[PDB]
């Protein structure tokens, strides 16, 4: 309901998406092969 | 009598060693020599490895040389590079480049005492972003291969953007010799930004226009930004038309930079040679275990050169050894054919008469790069929530 | 099969108590039987190593170079490394020019060193910096080619352990121009860091801790930290090295030569071995030097998976994808007569402190001996833990508090040390007191005799 | 803390600068002479 009055509030086009698992940031601790990591999530905001 | 010192260099054919003969002459007689007296002495490239190391050896370290040359190997394809030949003067500490394109030798590990005077492909990406100067760009897309040419460029054009200006979105990476790489097309049209800037080789540019070709993506908004590998060869009939491209002025014979190869070099001999211990390189390759100790001093040398009135425009080196104030020309394939819009200095571009078309049919750019109305959502999965 | 391996010796050590080698006859479990042909080599040169290698390869057909020297230029490693363009053959780097590490290299050459990479050293010198309790730091890098991976490997480190780390600003210092306009000195005065990294060369450190040595980070409270590619030799000492440089270089004392030699012939030989086991289907030997084109679709790089997970003798001597050691054996040197002394050995994973004393300031002057403290497992006084084995060390505050038992086998007894992690209220008021006061201390159980008590008339 | 100078040798040994270094006090006081002063303040113009 909160995006249905964002939505006629304001003139755009939305489109919701439900989303799996993987909500915690994404905490590289384990060792897995002595590689590089790069930030995946935390934010939560750019995957694409 | 002056004393006779040597000069090495590594040249293709016999007019470019006459070049160089002959730029020595000059350079003995323009110069004020009075204790001193430069020779010439350069060789040719040689198809075997071990002839060319025992060619250096025997002709070039025997005759106990201070700087070498080098320019390529007149070859059609690339399977032996003259790299390891660099390596040869790294067990005596200096190498300067004349047609190195790669940015593989901006590294200093394998490359200690390496300095070239000819503006790399790195080079170019800095002319890219004068590009973000034109019309003032924002999110672009970095699309490059997966080798030391893609890291370079990317850790370049990520020191270039360091500041709070513009940023970069996604990079993407590729294995060169794939040809099924859609993937790359469908995640790159997939994300908001259109700026699509290509930097490879031509097999995979190839692979580009044709997945990219086959896909519908050379419409309006889409920018296609490459550099000199993706315009020539067998990538220019793919290629649509009004790509943005790029040429170096004076690609093919270039007795300028044998001249003021030979001009650097001599100014650092006659100014080297007024100070004071100055060694001397050892005798050929036998019996020599010791290191040269004027290495970092001579290659420091060569880097504080300043040539406002040469012959190619300002030679001037910066903290890598590298060419500064290069001169390309911005390129526009129109009706089949590389039709002249823009030139690069070196400071500044300058456009000429001829308007620049877009592959999308279109003759003005527009303001923003990308706007339009779709906004995406995404929650979680509660019960009293969602 | 009688595969050759000739191994180059380079220098003016006498090679016949080298060769001399009784590995071999009895130590032929495997199909394949190799040979040993050693090598002299009293001229450094490039064309003296293309000469031995190109004459010995097309006069003996070998397989497994094994390259040492004794001398400081990497260069000449690179040279090898001109040598697998020509031939592809795994080159192995025990000691000398081929012992320093190289970023980037040849994703087709076959160039192996026994060089500890960036990120061991680097995470060696923060397993030092944790055991120490060093949070706060300051990183001094310079123009290397190399410190992009190590910002970002310590910054991309202490942003996910849960150790609470504190970073102060990593400066960069110039060394093309001498510090004559105040800028060097004005980067350097900001330094208020118990623990400082150096991340350069040797004429470039000299002249940072000559500049630093008048800018005031060469004394109490500061503790300078240099890898192994600055400090360099250990023979050559300068002055303006000051007292108190913790500084992990190579062993390369304990560990003879023959013994890298029996290893190298192990690896090249297992290496070489394991196609032959399991693939069933290996090519021929190698060809003559300018004899390439015919000789190059023969190599196949699936060798290269072979030289990623190597075991011998039980213990993890393995490799990379990078082309370095997994596990490198480090050692930790300190400068003192101004000469550097080991003070630990750091293995696998645990760091082992005993040539010296655990407390870092010394006890010469400022206070003297020790205190021993022993308690017992009391409810509300003294909780004790057992150790989690996932990492076998106490946590925050928790005091490592060991334990003598003996082992009652029938009528023989044993010496067993078991350590585990004490917490309570004992361990908070004592550390309270302990770290105002500050003196050094121990902790420790009992495991017979309980409280004190009478007994017949004692 | 009040530190002690000692002003009988040239500062060589570095001592005295690593006695000054450790000061993080928006006031200093100083309790010295004409050519004493001199001299601290000569090397607390080079420390910071």
């Amino acid at each position: 309901d909160l995006l249905i009055k964002l939505a006629r509030e304001m003139d755009f086009t939305y489109e919701v998406h439900l989303v799996a698992d993987g909500k915690f940031g994404t905490q590289e601790r384990v060792n897995n092969s002595n590689a590089a990591a790069w930030n995946g999530m935390m934010g939560e905001l750019l995957s694409g | 009598d002056p004393k006779i010192v040597n000069i090495g260099a590594v040249l293709s054919t016999k007019k470019h060693e006459q070049i160089f003969r002959e730029a020595v002459n000059q350079a003995n007689f323009f110069h004020f020599t009075r204790k001193i007296q430069l020779n010439a002495t350069s060789v040719t490239h040689r198809p075997n490895a071990i002839q060319m190391a025992l060619s250096v050896c025997e002709d070039l370290i025997s005759s106990q040389v201070y700087a070498i040359l080098v320019s390529h190997p007149p070859a059609p394809t690339d399977h032996l590079t003259p790299t390891p030949i660099s390596y040869t003067a790294g067990f005596y500490r200096p190498v300067i480049g004349l047609t190195t394109r790669m940015s593989i030798y901006s590294d200093k590990s394998i490359h200690l005492s390496f300095l070239r005077t000819v503006p790399p492909y790195s080079h170019q990406a800095l002319v890219w972003f004068e590009m973000m100067r034109l019309f003032n760009w924002n999110h672009v897309i970095l699309i490059v291969s997966d080798d030391h040419e893609g890291r370079a460029a990317q850790k370049k054009l990520e020191t270039l953007l360091e500041e709070k200006e513009s940023k970069a979105d996604k990079v993407l990476q590729f294995e060169p010799g794939t040809k099924n790489l859609t993937a790359l097309l469908l995640e790159a049209k997939e994300l908001e930004a259109r700026v699509i800037i290509l930097s490879a080789s031509e097999d995979d540019a190839t692979a580009v226009y044709k997945s990219a070709a086959m896909l519908d993506m050379t419409g309006a908004g889409y920018v296609w930004l490459v550099g000199e590998r993706e315009i020539s060869g067998s990538a220019l009939r793919y290629a649509p038309d009004g790509i943005i491209g790029l040429q170096l002025i004076n690609g093919k014979n270039e007795s300028a930079h044998i001249s003021d190869a030979v001009a650097v070099v001599a100014q650092a001999i006659h100014e080297l040679f007024e100070m004071e211990q100055i060694t001397d390189p050892p005798r050929g390759c036998v019996g020599n275990t010791n290191i040269w100790k004027t290495g970092p001093l001579f290659k420091r040398v060569l880097m504080s050169s300043k040539y406002p009135d040469g012959v190619t425009g300002r030679i001037e080196f910066n903290e890598d050894g590298d060419r500064k104030f290069a001169q390309y020309s911005i390129m526009n394939l129109q009706n089949r054919k590389l039709v002249q819009v823009g030139i690069f200095d070196g400071s500044y571009i300058i456009q000429n008469d001829r308007k620049i078309i877009w592959p999308g049919g279109e003759t003005e750019r527009p303001q923003g790069y990308q706007m339009s109305t779709r906004l995406k959502i995404v929650t979680i999965h509660q019960e009293p929530f969602v | 099969p009688n595969m050759d391996i000739a191994v180059i010796l380079v220098g003016t050590t006498e090679e016949v108590a080298i060769k001399d080698v009784h590995e071999k006859d009895d130590f032929h479990h495997l199909p394949v039987t190799p040979r040993v042909e050693l090598v002299t080599m009293q001229e450094s040169d490039p064309k003296s190593i293309i000469t031995r290698i190109c004459d010995l390869m097309s006069d003996k057909k070998v397989q497994g170079v094994v390259f040492g020297d004794d001398t400081d230029q990497e260069a000449i490693a690179q040279i090898l490394d001109f040598i697998s363009v020509q031939t592809l053959t795994p080159i192995l780097g025990i000691h000398g020019g081929s012992s320093m590490i190289m970023a980037d290299k040849e994703e087709a050459s076959m160039f192996f060193q026994f060089g500890p990479s960036i990120e061991q050293q680097a995470s060696v010198m923060l397993n030092i910096m944790e055991e120490y309790d060093w949070y706060i730091f300051s990183i001094v890098t310079t123009y290397f080619p190399g410190y992009q991976d190590f910002e970002n490997k310590v910054r991309s480190t202490i942003e996910n352990s849960f150790v609470g780390w504190e970073l102060e600003e990593v400066i960069h210092l110039d060394m093309s121009l001498d510090d004559i306009d105040s800028k060097i000195q004005n980067q350097l005065k900001k330094l208020q860091s118990p623990v400082i990294l150096l991340y350069c060369t040797k004429e470039e450190a000299t002249y940072i801790f000559e500049v630093a040595h008048s800018v005031g980070l060469t004394g109490y409270g500061f503790t300078w930290i240099v890898p192994s590619l600055v400090a360099g030799d250990t023979d050559t000492v300068p002055d303006e090295f000051p007292t108190g440089l913790i500084s992990v270089s190579y062993d390369e004392w304990d560990y003879d030569l023959p013994a890298r030699v029996r290893d190298g012939i192990a690896i090249i030989t297992t290496a070489a071995s394991t196609m032959l086991s399991e693939h069933n289907s290996i090519p021929q030997s190698k060809s003559s030097c300018n004899n390439i084109q015919e000789s190059r679709v023969y190599e196949a790089h699936m060798l290269k998976r072979y030289l990623i997970n190597v075991t011998f003798e039980g213990r993890d001597l393995s490799f990379s994808e990078d082309g370095y050691q997994m596990h490198p054996k480090l050692v930790i040197i300190l400068l003192n007569e101004r000469k550097w002394e080991r003070v630990g050995k750091y293995k696998d994973r645990s760091l082992k402190m005993w040539p010296v004393f655990d407390l870092y300031p010394n006890s010469e002057e400022h206070k003297d001996e020790h205190l021993s403290i022993v308690t017992l497992e009391e409810a509300p006084f003294v909780i004790v833990e057992d150790v989690d084995p996932l990492s076998g060390t106490c946590m925050r505050n928790t005091v490592p508090c060991r334990k003598q038992i003996r082992p009652e086998n029938r009528t023989e007894e044993g010496g067993n040390y078991i350590k585990r992690c004490c917490k309570g209220f004992c361990i908070d008021i004592l550390k309270k007191i302990a770290k105002t006061v500050k003196f050094t201390y121990d902790l420790y159980l009992v495991t017979n005799g309980k409280h004190g008590k009478k007994i017949n008339g004692v």
